[PDB]
RNA sequence: UUCCCGAGCCAGGACGUGGAUACUGUACGGUAACGUAAGUGAACUCCUCGACGCAGGCAGGUGCUCCGGGAAGCGUUGUCUUUGCUUUUUAACAGCCACCCUGGAAUCAGUUUAGCUGGAGAUAGGGUUAGCUGGCUGGUAGAGCACCUUGGAAGGUGUCCGGUGCGCUCCUGACUGCCCUUGAAAAGAGGAGGGAAAGUUGUUAUUUACACCCCUGGCCGUACCAAUAACCGCAUCAGGUCUCCAAGGUUAGUAGCCUCUGGUCGAUAGAAUAAGGUAGAUAAGGGAAGUCGGCAAAAUAGAUCCGUAACUUCGGGAAAAGGAUUGGCUCUGAGGGCUGGAACAGCUAACUCAGAACUGGAGCGGACAAGGGGAAUCCGACUGUUUAAUUAAAACAAAGC
RNA sequence: GUGGUAGUAGCAAAUAUUCAAAUGAGAACUUUGAAGACUGAAGUGGAGAAGGGUUCCAUGUGAACAGCAAUUGGACAUGGG
């Protein structure tokens, strides 16, 4: 069974808080609690161990990333830019 | 404390010097026997079953050693 | 076993005969057609070397 | 039925003061203060517990024999084994590599 | 099986005329019980006495029962105070007097 | 835990006898993980232990509680009762009982209560290692315990063999989750990298924890109370004051009620039973007409099965509201484990549900325990905080803006 | 310093005592027995800290103190630990 209509992994915050507040935490809280692939090993088993700090747990490493992605998207541009800058100098 | 398993062992640590005593315990069940030499450290001590190899062995033990103690 | 199916230790047991006798009856029907398609090579292998 | 009571200096429900019930050849039940269990040596840069080598609180790591504290390979008494054939397969590859361009320096 | 044959002497009880050791033979034929039985003893219970001092023989059965047997004995003729039950060894009983 | 008897251990420093190892230079074995009675390692450097959160269930262990057999003594006995109760114990210390190799996985397989694990090498077969408060022997029966007989304190027997559990207690172990919260330091002990030194077949030299042997361990606290009488409240004051252990029955239960071990009867007494008090019960008919005001007290209450609205931030409201059943006794059915190889044959252990018959002054959550409900308005969103001794709120705070 | 008030208010929470014998000048109250109760293991039980400072233990006793009594005592005195 699925046995809430909308509201999910936010259940727990019960009957309180307010529903647009509620709501922007369920968002969030659905990326932070995701497993994310691993750049190093591969397998699917990123876990966020504090926040902007993330371990894959096959493999063992530790890196920085968002508080509650391990890829945040301004990053990803500067992995980006950097390559370019870095080539363009020579 | 310790134990000894045989009687290579058994008779080199009664001759050894400082030695003091050999309490003998004895009980019924049959007549299984123990010898126990207080040495120095430990209290080393020999289990032996029957009891006509243990009436044996009271003789192989040395008399210039000093004491003996018995229950009976 | 897991998800909830089977609430005895019997009623597993019941499932584990009915699914086996299943695949008796499936290898009866298997072991001919394995046979059967074998001679089909067979009949016309013999009938083929014959040609020479 | 039979209730007990702390025998040493600390009345208090710490780590220091753990205990364990026992009963007596008195017929009389009664603590004995066994302290904190020991972390057996973790090592790097794994952080794996080595085999070989026993949980013992640091100061009775002295008592034991050379022998005991240690595994008899190079890196041993510190290291993973698995870890260590890194540090040699490493060091046999970055010693070629070096070595292949110093001849190739000639020219 | 196995057999185990006990005893319960009476003997510095009768000597002074205070029990009548006839009287205790009768009593455990009938008061025994055996599968949860009483008066059913063939075979397995055979009780029989010198007069001095009576026997009981079993086949499971448990030597505490007959300290209980005559314990409910001596109650029934008023002779508790004088004397008690008291085990001189195993497979016995002996009769005995309070101090 | 300080005295005595017995059995050990540690720090510092060490003689001696007998073993190991080397003498053109520090032991060997195993494929490995690592191993054994020993198996040098200066300067300097790196590392480990010391060294760490909370919640959740799961497995294992100590102690407790429990059931049955055996042996002692005890109790009850007008009646019945192979019966009911007590004892049946074993210390620290000391010895022994995740990772590697072969191999190469999809018709994916292994696996937990829960998820996870696997070509960065799974299942399987064979090893190595970690461990607890596990088992066996020593310690250790000589002690402790329970009984019996002679003295007027001497001598004896016995102390045995098994179960059970979502049980209660503390501990360990590996997991799972939570955080805009990620959960001390230093003394001290040890490992490794390094190779400085010494040692030429004998008074040598490394072993001072290789085995045994030898010597020394200063200073101060240590009685007793720790509270309805040893503290603080002017007092032998119904007040206050941090920690540990924690039995049986009933029950979900460390709730309430009764009990065993341990503790206590300390609180000025005797006689009468007026009014008025203090606390506690009960009242025909009516049922808030009392009162500023249902204030006080009644009524409801557990468990099972059925049923459940407006409104809503869809999470709630909700134990909404509204109903039926429950005792005793006698049965029936369903739910495990271990042995020898279509599933059979033997031995056997839990308190948990479902249903039926009978029976009773229609009682049965029989004492204890245990929500009154519903329809609307105002304020504050919520949990939280506050005027110690007249004000707990609508006041403060709060996230959001 | 002393009255009247006045032999008055009052000594009523924490369920509870009773019978015998011994001791003594004297017993509702001390001790010992026998009964009957309560506490009811988040105990009024067994051990520590803070605070107290000899209250601990024994033998003895003329007062006063322990809101009645007292042969008892955390009181008083002499010893010991």
């Amino acid at each position: 069974a699925k046995r809430t209509k909308k509201v999910g992994v936010v259940g727990k915050y019960g009957t309180r808080y307010g529903a647009s507040l509620r709501k922007q935490v369920k968002k969030i809280e659905l990326q932070q609690h995701a497993k994310y692939s691993c750049p190093f090993c591969g397998k699917m088993a990123t876990k966020r161990q504090a926040v902007g700090i993330w371990k894959c747990r096959g493999c063992s490493k530790v890196m920085t990333g968002g508080a509650w992605t391990l890829q945040t998207a301004a990053a990803a541009t500067v992995r980006s830019t950097v390559a370019r800058l870095r080539k363009q100098a020579g | 404390a310790k134990e000894i398993r045989d009687l290579r062992k058994f008779l080199l640590t009664a001759r050894r010097p400082d030695a003091k005593r050999v309490t003998i315990v004895r009980q019924h069940k049959s007549t299984v026997t123990k010898f126990k030499i207080r040495c120095s450290r430990y209290l080393y001590t020999f289990v032996v079953e029957d009891r006509e190899k243990a009436q044996k062995l009271e003789g192989s033990l040395p008399p210039s050693l000093e004491k003996v103690s018995i229950p009976g | 076993c897991k998800g909830n199916q089977f609430k005895n230790k019997r009623v597993l047991i019941e499932a584990i005969h009915n699914e086996k006798n299943l695949k008796l009856k499936e290898k009866a029907l298997q072991e001919q057609l394995e046979a059967r398609k074998s001679k089909a090579a067979a009949q016309k292998e013999k009938r083929r070397m014959k040609e020479l | 039925a039979p209730r007990l009571v702390y025998r040493r200096h600390n009345h208090y429900a710490t780590g220091s003061n753990r205990v364990r019930r026992v009963r007596t050849p008195g017929a009389k039940v009664v603590f004995h203060n066994v302290g904190k269990q020991p972390s057996r040596p973790k090592c790097g840069n794994c952080h794996r517990a080595l085999p070989g080598i026993p949980a013992v609180a640091p100061h009775r790591l002295r008592l034991l024999k050379k022998r005991e504290r240690t595994v008899h390979r190079a890196y041993g008494g510190s290291r993973c084994h698995a870890c260590v054939r890194e540090r040699i397969v490493r060091a046999f590859l970055v010693e070629e590599q070096k070595c292949v361009k110093q001849v190739l320096q000639v020219k | 099986p196995v057999k185990v044959k006990f005893t319960v002497d009476c003997q510095k009880p009768v000597d002074d005329n205070i029990i009548e050791a006839k009287g205790l033979e009768r009593f455990l034929q009938t008061h025994i019980k055996v599968d949860g039985k009483c008066n059913n003893l063939g075979d397995r219970v055979q009780v029989s006495r010198e007069k001095a001092k009576v026997f009981v023989t079993a086949e499971p059965f448990s030597k505490r029962y007959i300290k209980y047997l005559t314990k409910k004995y001596l109650k029934k003729q008023m002779l508790r105070d004088f004397m008690r039950v008291v085990s001189s060894r195993d497979t016995v009983y002996e009769l005995r007097y309070f101090q």
